[PDB]
């Protein structure tokens, strides 16, 4: 998966666990408010 | 005019393939000083021609980079771009040592220093009649086959008395104590806020445009530092394959000359100098005084990157005097036939610590330095 | 001291061009080695300090 | 540069904060306590 793909680090977590959908919420990014829930529809 | 590369064998790695994703500098033997055997790094590239290397991941998420930034090692220590091919360092104490008939050298650690106040503790192991050990600052724009101090790049410390090292000039202005073999260098480096130092980067930007540059075309020129923005990146940082396996060919900074503004009030050359530096030094955690108020704010306009003249200026094309996150002074430290002397991270092994509110080792900064140089490629990906 | 057997037999004097020079002793053919180049071995950024520091005396 | 016109005058200060915070410490959810932050980011 991407949890050695992105990096071989324990802090490589990002790029599998928090970042992915962060950047999949950067991909229809506009105002600042709006990206606080992009970073909630993850959860 | 390239494509870019796609994934190979080793790219995309199976569950149980706990296979690190760039290769491992691998352990050779070189010598044996304080009886523990140090090692090299055999086949990955160096820093040469003004240039650099890192390690990049294939990265699978993203459409345009099929690349983006990563590292080796969990914590930080000595960044094995900038090494010599003659110095060698372990795993148990991460000390960085030459050979017993090579020369003056330096190896930078990859913190990257910009703002705030950063602290971290240098490890002096071992010290001999004949043997001398330069731990200090330098930037990404110095190199590391100087020992550090050859310019206005970086400071360092000398190896007996602390004569603080300045263009090769030696600056008793400390409390003098010499090194022995149970000694341990602390560097409380105040800086100021990234705000203060992108004012002084508008006062290099508007003072060379138009106040003294009345060559044969120079608005092209000025034009470059015209659209001098403080924290805005060009960036051209590509994954190259190199020695079977995946590096970057990132761009570095190329040697400049001294800022000199002339302030009318002053009546001579004035410098740019930061928002109230501080160079202190922790021999066994005693306050030694303050040695550099001058350390330099450097981000766009005072080092230049590797730019052409003449294939670019006929013509989309990039700006002189760009930033990017490999910017900053960098935890240095330097060796002359085997001095050896080690860095040292977490505030578990730092046995002086200041009291102090603002003490940040460099795994805050490192774990910032991850979590930018993937979000500073995030705008990238559009 | 291993390519000293072959070289020529060329000296120096007061050159026609500048200060000293070297001047060939016989008519050298095409391709025969005149002189091996030797002196120090020093890497760049030690020849860094001494291209200046001669020019700071001023040679 | 027409993303990065834009977004740099705006993304480099606040989110770039946002993400220089959750570097330090991690939970097992850091997606909520920084999607709040950028509400008081506004």
């Amino acid at each position: 998966p991407v949890a050695m793909i992105g990096g071989s680090t324990t802090r490589r977590y990002l790029n599998e666990h928090v970042t992915k959908h962060l950047l999949e919420g950067m991909k229809l990014i506009d105002p600042l408010r709006v990206l606080g829930q992009f970073l909630i529809d993850a959860s | 005019s390239v494509p870019v590369i796609p994934y190979l064998d080793y790219d995309i790695v199976d569950l149980g393939s706990d296979i690190k994703k760039p290769d491992f500098p691998q352990l050779s033997e070189s010598h044996r000083i304080n009886e523990q055997q140090y090692y090299i790094t055999e086949d990955t590239p160096l820093n040469k021609r003004n240039f650099m290397y890192q390690p990049c991941a294939a990265n699978l998420m993203l459409d345009k980079l099929k690349y983006c930034g990563t590292d080796y090692f969990d914590k930080s220590s000595i960044n094995l771009m900038d090494r010599s091919d003659k110095l060698a360092f372990s795993l148990d104490d991460h000390s960085v040592s030459v050979s017993e008939n090579c020369g003056w050298r330096s190896v930078r650690s990859d913190v990257c220093m910009k703002e705030g106040k950063i602290y971290w503790e240098v490890e002096v192991k071992n010290v001999s009649d004949t043997s001398h050990i330069r731990c200090g600052i330098s930037r990404r724009e110095a190199s590391t086959e100087t020992p550090v101090g050859c310019d206005f790049y970086g400071y360092s410390i000398r190896d007996k008395g602390l004569q603080v090292i300045h263009e090769g000039r030696l600056h008793t202005v400390l409390k003098p104590h010499e090194m022995q073999a149970g000694d341990r260098i602390g560097f409380l480096l105040t800086l100021p806020s990234l705000q203060s130092q992108s004012e002084q980067a508008m006062d290099y930007s508007l003072k060379r445009i138009q106040e003294l540059n009345n060559k044969f075309n120079k608005e092209f020129y000025k034009f470059l530092l015209r659209s001098c923005e403080p924290t805005n990146v060009v960036r051209d940082q590509i994954a190259i394959r190199y020695k079977n396996q995946l590096f970057y060919e990132s761009t570095d900074y190329v040697k400049t000359t001294k800022p000199e503004y002339y302030d009318n009030r002053d009546d001579m050359q004035k410098f740019y100098e930061l928002e109230n530096s501080s160079f202190e030094v922790f021999v066994n955690g005693v306050s030694h005084g303050i040695a550099f108020e001058g350390l330099t704010p450097f981000l766009p306009p005072f080092s230049e990157l590797q730019y052409n003249e003449k294939f670019y200026l006929h013509h989309e094309i990039r700006n002189k005097y760009v930033n990017n996150n490999r910017l900053g002074y960098y935890a240095t430290l330097s060796s002359f036939q085997g001095g050896t002397a080690s860095i040292i991270t977490e505030a578990m092994e730092l046995k002086f610590l200041p009291k102090d509110v603002d003490i940040k080792t460099l795994n805050d900064i490192y774990n910032e330095q991850i979590a930018s140089d993937i979000v500073w490629d995030l705008i990238d990906e559009i | 001291n291993q390519l000293t057997k072959r070289k020529k037999p060329v000296t120096f004097a007061r050159s026609a061009i500048h200060n000293w020079g070297l001047y060939a002793l016989e008519p050298i053919a095409a391709k025969e080695m005149i002189i091996e180049y030797v002196g120090e071995s020093i890497r760049q950024p030690v020849a860094e300090m001494r291209e200046k520091r001669y020019i700071k005396s001023g040679i």
